[PDB]
């Protein structure tokens, strides 16, 4: 039952130093080896430094470990952030005839608010003859990337059917997002309009539509 | 500039890269074929090291090649031949006839060519491997016109795996091999594990209306021409363009000027002076020699001992006259502690080592962890210490049903007090009561007055952290003596008066291997010269000391006036008074810093541009 | 050198057995004594280790991952598979197989990552619908468009407007899981008010799972 | 100081034995104590160890399922007890004190060694020495001094000491040693040189004391008649 | 154990004796210490050298030892009378986790001018008849342990029963006495004519004839 605890998440601004630990619970971390793997995203991990202090060739002078067996606790020392510094950083161990990984080191590297263009569509007429009908809201070009959108009825807050999708950094350096409401083709022709509300920075921007 | 592939699948992007394959040489003397009806030259080459086959094509003339040992039904053969129809690809012991060849048969009454004879081998008894391709249509129609495709291929042979390499370039030069550089890729690898010392190329035959006669008489030859190049293995600087393609190559054996940029390793070389190398042949083959003493080392004994030591009387143990397989060790899961300091895990059973000790005790788990080089406590510092420049680690598992029973195991004790630090690999067996204060302690055991050794409570239901871990600690030392234990690795012939790759006991390196007729003293086994570079071997497989001679020994100095400015350059050989050197040339001159070639000496005195020394300078003039 | 190449489908069914294959070229399985594990990775979890294999018949596997992980060698095609049983909602990780130099020592060399991704329902093609742009849909000088993609299953599709003619302004978002199981998402783009009656729009919507291509052309509103 | 141990012991081929080394002039206090045998005309061996401090026992690898060896600190006494005595085991024992040091090697060295005790095995039992005398004939008298003794048959043990006329001679006098016979029996002979004009006017006897058997004889010797 | 040494040695009191203990890896060549111990035949054995260089107290300076690699080796200037004694080599065995001693080296310097053998032959006497035993001794003196044949014949065939050889016992004047003992039965004892016991020492054979008739 030996584990390793990481810091979820570690941030220091390009050329600092900082340290990553590594800590194990019930197996003390002299007994195996540890390994720390630097993984960037959309790509396979690749190890950064092995048996514990031997850097294997190719990566820099810079990611050098040490381990501290009073603690308990395996030590990632990083001299000089740079750019490309920015991944996932996990520390192996070997337990007993079972490798165990740690918890997972976010290493980051380290203000105008861009306006939330909001268009809304209505369901289309080919929509409307295949029995569905789905009410589209986008959000664009808005910074920072959190945003929270209501739907509307004629005169209610709209909770059921909708369906959104996470603010993703754009080319620009913004965010977009989307809003996806749901309807039979009787609800949208119930009501006299249907208006989709984006939330940002406290200010909101509101589109409506109407069946016409 | 021809030749060049792709050595390994890994992509490279703006990075140059140093390779050591099988390479076609620079502007080598490459053999020439011709068959003009007007020549059917289908002769036997040899397969040294690699078979590069350069043909240009109109009519569809080579079809494939014949690999083979023997190629007379006694050895195993590979067969490539491409028909009309498919590819054919069988590895069985075929009966070649004296001179294979491809009937193909045209008609007066229709305009066709239709292949009627399949003469290449007799029988086939026993077949290995086959391949047949998806079949296809081919022209196999004779043109007027001169040369259009470009067919070039390599072949070559290791570990028994056939890779081969091919590209498409059309051509419209009529005789000549066509210069510019292109690069070849892998298109299927064949496992076919024979050893081929020989090939034969094999040719398609035309007959029609026009050539009366036999068989063996009315037929007529198509134009066509190939060339056969040998891969010498040479280093070679390859440049990655972005699209994963190799565009250009450098040599470092064709000339001085081509060995400045394997050193720069950059395609541009400025003006200034570059030492490169002597005259340098590229090494052939690699060597390993160990000793041969075919015995298993008694590792078995210490770690599955009856009995361990105590903590403070440890057992120690040599281990020699055997070979070192820690396989058995590193690789298994009952070892609850391997943890090494220097030792290189999977780099053991390479290097070499004077000999081995062997420490058996049983400690718990808190004092386990202890035995790191630097460490303070009950154990490290009072019971067992180890140097922080300690050679070799330590080997720990768990022992409860061993060394523990119940009602307590008080057969194991350790130091509790001591008056001084211990030192490294130092074991004390010392009885006498320690004393704290003042008061004399001549064999007391009263007040301030307690026994060093304590005994150890081994009980079944005690905690993880004090379960009594069996510990096994393994050292090895480097010392100037003949190593009698090393790794298991296989032990080669030897040769001599050749630039070979050397793996001496764990030591590696690249020289010339000639006798020497220096005596050894026994207990020594390298040797150095002044500048602390080896020099001799004790081989113990022989037991006699070979010289090493170094494959580049000279000093070479290469005047390059610039890439882009010229291309001519001069080699100035320091220690030579003005052969061994790289070519003889013209316009030799001697000056006080050494022979100068390739240059012109005047009478006159200009400025200094180049500095060659001892107040010689020279320049790039008409 | 050496590499390691992954095969196997990419979607496996609830409660079905998995059948992933790790494919070594440039090398031997055999020879060398290098162990073979296999490493899988939720997305944005950290890195779990299933088990490992050797040349030999020698087998270890996760505590959590018991009595559901078979792994077999094959040495005649030079590659080594993994079977996984009971698969569940919970199992959806980026499956790694690395070679491994030592047993307690580094994974030296990564494959490439493939994708599994386990639910349920049915692989079946999207529905088109177009995003009629009017007044109410632009603000200022410029005008929004798009083309609604819903219903379907699995990932990915891809969305390119006129045939990739169309790249400026473009936003394809990420597919989010509907109430029914089901992801859907839109492609949008930002055009002038004034090419509106005067420049046709087309999106290419294409399914490769399901063999479905679909070119939808997105017109302003016509009020009835 | 000194390290004394208990006197001969004779045992059965299958019995049990008891021996103890009692230290005389100071005690072992937190020294280690072992025991060597030593077979006759063999080398020495380990076979055991006590440190009496803690009173942990540590045997040796050639034996350790029938000897159990133990001591008291409070006596400062050290007890050997064997089990399944053999007729190999015939040797005897040494009490060793074991005298540690620290360096490279410190492999235990004895500075101090008992006195011995004597383990020896007898299938058969004791029984009753029988002496008969021994004169010297006419021909075996040709000078001026003669050979007469005399001769002590089935004894056991060895140590039974011959004395002649209670000690009264002491020139002339010798011991033979006994050797080993096929059922195991003991025989020992003893002669002396004395003048021919003593023979007809004082009169040789031997006198022989057994300390186990609880028994002495006396025996008279006279020359032969016949020759 | 593994701790063989010569089984024997010579000397000369005015000349040096090398004594060589070799053992194995597990014992003296991982590294292991080495001490000598002087045994007097009559003697328990003492301490001799402990730790390869130091000697303790009361042992004369002319004993010398010193251990080179895997093999231990102990130089003694002076031999006199007193320095016949077995001589043990011991070491800390690890394949044994214990004590290893050697076999013994026997170390014999003596000379004595020896001269020819004397026997005599004593027949039993009447009362020795009634105990349903024959003793035929055989007494020898003046004679070297060195050179001790008994052979038993009675004039028709050689004795191979009851035959046995008793090794002697220093004498009070640098001198060896033992005696022999044959077991035969009173019902063939007046059967054979005569019976004899031959003594050969250095190719010297003497030989008596007693008539018990
Ligand atoms: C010790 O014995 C076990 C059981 O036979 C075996 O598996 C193990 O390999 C042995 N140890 C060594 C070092 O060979």
């Amino acid at each position: 039952n030996f584990m390793l605890t990481q810091p979820h998440s570690v941030s220091e601004s390009p050329g600092k130093t900082v340290t990553i630990s590594c800590t194990g619970s019930s197996g003390s971390i002299a007994s195996n080896y540890v390994q720390w793997y630097q993984q960037r995203p959309g790509s396979a991990p690749t190890t950064v430094i092995y048996e514990d202090n031997q850097r294997p060739s190719g990566v820099p002078d810079r990611f050098s470990g040490s381990i501290d067996s009073s603690s308990n606790s395996a030590s990632l020392t990083i001299s000089g952030l740079k750019t490309e510094d920015e991944a996932d950083y996990y520390c192996q161990s070997y337990d007993s005839s079972n490798v165990v990984f740690g918890g997972g080191t976010k290493l980051t590297v380290l203000q105008p608010k861009a306006a939330p263009s909001v268009t809304l569509f209505p369901p289309s007429s080919e929509e409307l003859q295949a029995n569905k009908a789905t009410l589209v809201c986008l959000i664009s070009d808005f910074y920072p990337g959190a945003v929270t959108v209501a739907w509307k009825a004629d005169s209610s807050p709209v909770k059921a059917g909708v369906e959104t999708t996470t603010p993703s950094k754009q080319s620009n350096n913004k965010y977009a997002a989307s809003s996806y409401l749901s309807l039979t083709p009787e609800q949208w022709k119930s009501h006299r309009s249907y208006s989709c509300q984006v939330t940002h920075e406290g200010s909101t921007v509101e589109k409506t539509v109407a069946p016409t | 500039t021809r030749g060049v592939y792709y050595p390994d699948k890994v992509f490279r992007s703006s990075v140059l890269h140093s390779t050591q394959d099988l390479f076609l040489p620079f502007f080598s003397n490459v053999t020439w074929f011709h068959a003009i009806h007007v020549r059917f030259d289908n002769p036997v080459l040899p397969f040294n090291d690699g078979v590069y086959f350069a043909s240009t094509e109109k009519s569809n003339i080579i079809r494939g090649w014949i690999f083979g040992t023997t190629l007379d039904s006694k050895t195993q053969s590979l067969l490539i031949v491409n028909n009309a129809t498919n590819v054919v690809i069988k590895v069985c012991e075929f009966q070649f006839c004296n001179d294979p060849f491809l009937g193909v048969y045209y008609h007066k009454n229709n305009k066709s060519w239709m292949e009627s004879e399949f003469r290449v081998y007799s029988s086939a008894n026993n077949c290995t491997f086959e391949y047949v391709s998806q079949p296809f249509l081919m022209d196999l129609e004779g043109k007027q016109g001169n040369f259009k495709n470009l067919r070039e291929f390599v072949f070559k042979n290791i570990d028994g795996y056939f890779k081969i390499y091919s590209k498409h370039t059309p051509i419209n030069l009529v005789r000549d091999l066509p210069q510019g550089f292109s690069a070849l890729e892998p298109l299927v690898d064949l496992p076919i594990g024979i050893n081929i010392t020989r090939f034969q190329t094999l040719l398609a035959l035309h007959r029609s209306y026009l050539t009366p006669g036999d068989s063996s008489s009315g037929w007529t030859a198509g134009a066509a021409a190939y060339y056969v190049g040998y891969l010498q293995p040479r280093t070679f600087l390859l440049k990655y363009n972005e699209n994963g393609t190799i565009t250009d190559a450098v040599d470092c054996a064709l000339d001085p000027l081509s060995e400045t940029k394997c050193t720069l390793k950059s395609f541009t070389v400025e003006k200034g002076i570059y030492q490169t190398s002597n005259f340098r042949v590229q090494p052939t083959e690699s060597i390993v020699r160990f000793p041969n003493i075919t015995n298993l080392c008694p590792f078995g004994e210490v770690f599955n001992a009856t009995r361990f030591a105590s903590v403070y009387a440890w057992n120690r143990k040599r281990i020699s006259n055997c070979v070192a397989d820690y396989s058995v060790l590193y690789n298994s899961a009952s070892f609850s502690t391997f943890k090494c300091y220097g030792v290189s895990p999977t780099k053991l059973n390479d290097l070499c080592f004077t000999n081995v000790y062997a420490d058996s005790f049983v400690i718990r788990g808190d004092e386990v962890r202890q035995i790191a080089p630097g460490q303070t406590g009950k154990i490290a510092d009072y019971n067992y210490k180890l140097p922080d420049d300690f050679t070799g680690c330590v080997i720990a598992w768990n022992s409860n049903n061993l060394d523990s029973k119940v009602g307590g195991n008080y057969n194991y004790l350790y130091r509790l007090f001591r008056k001084s630090n211990l030192k490294p690999f130092e074991r004390d067996i010392s009885t006498e009561i320690y004393q704290a204060g003042s008061t004399p302690c001549n064999g007391v055991e009263g007040f301030n007055c307690y026994f060093p050794l304590q005994s150890y409570g081994f009980q079944p239901t005690n905690g993880v952290g004090y379960q009594p871990y069996r510990v096994v600690v393994l050292s090895f030392e480097l010392l100037h003596a003949p190593a009698t234990v090393c790794g298991p690795k296989k032990s080669t012939n030897l040769v001599k008066n050749k630039c070979v790759n050397f793996n001496f006991n764990g030591l590696t390196g690249t020289g010339v291997l000639t006798e020497s007729n220096k005596k050894f003293l026994p207990f020594q086994q390298f040797g150095r010269d002044i500048a602390d570079t080896t020099d001799a071997v004790r081989d113990p497989q022989t037991l006699e000391i070979l010289d090493i001679t170094p494959c580049s020994f000279g000093g070479v100095s290469v005047i390059t006036p610039g890439t882009n400015t010229s291309n001519q350059v001069a080699v100035l050989y320091q220690d030579v008074n003005c052969w061994r050197v790289y070519s003889t040339g013209s316009n030799v001159f001697q000056t006080r810093a050494g022979c100068l070639i390739g240059a012109e000496h005047v009478n006159n005195s200009y400025e200094c541009d180049i500095p060659i020394g001892a107040g010689i300078c020279a320049s790039y003039q008409t | 050198q050496v590499q390691l190449q992954e095969s196997g489908p990419g979607l496996v069914k609830p409660s079905e057995t998995l059948s992933l294959t790790c494919t070594v070229s440039g090398g031997s399985v055999s020879s060398g004594g290098y162990f073979w594990s296999w490493i899988r990775q939720p997305p944005g979890k950290g890195l779990e280790w299933i088990g490992c294999i050797y040349y030999s018949g020698s087998t270890n596997y996760n505590p959590s991952l018991k009595s559901r992980v078979t792994i077999s060698v094959d040495t005649s095609k030079d590659q080594f598979s993994l079977k996984l049983s009971s698969v569940t909602a919970a199992d959806t990780a980026v499956y790694y197989c690395a070679r491994q130099l030592w047993l307690r020592g580094r994974f030296d060399y990564w494959g490439q990552g493939t994708l599994v991704t386990v639910s349920s329902a049915s692989t079946k093609g999207p529905s088109v619908f177009p995003l009629a742009p009017s007044s109410k849909s632009t603000s200022g000088g410029t005008a929004a468009l798009g083309c609604l993609v819903k219903d379907y299953f699995p990932e990915p599709v891809t969305v390119s407007w006129n045939s990739g003619a169309l790249t400026s302004g473009v936003h394809t978002f990420p597919a989010v899981l509907q109430s029914s199981g089901l992801y859907s998402l839109s492609s949008v783009v930002t055009v002038p008010s004034s090419s509106l009656g005067t420049q046709t729009y087309i999106c290419n919507v294409n399914h490769k799972p399901s063999n479905t291509k679909v070119d939808k052309k997105v017109e302003p509103k016509s009020c009835d």
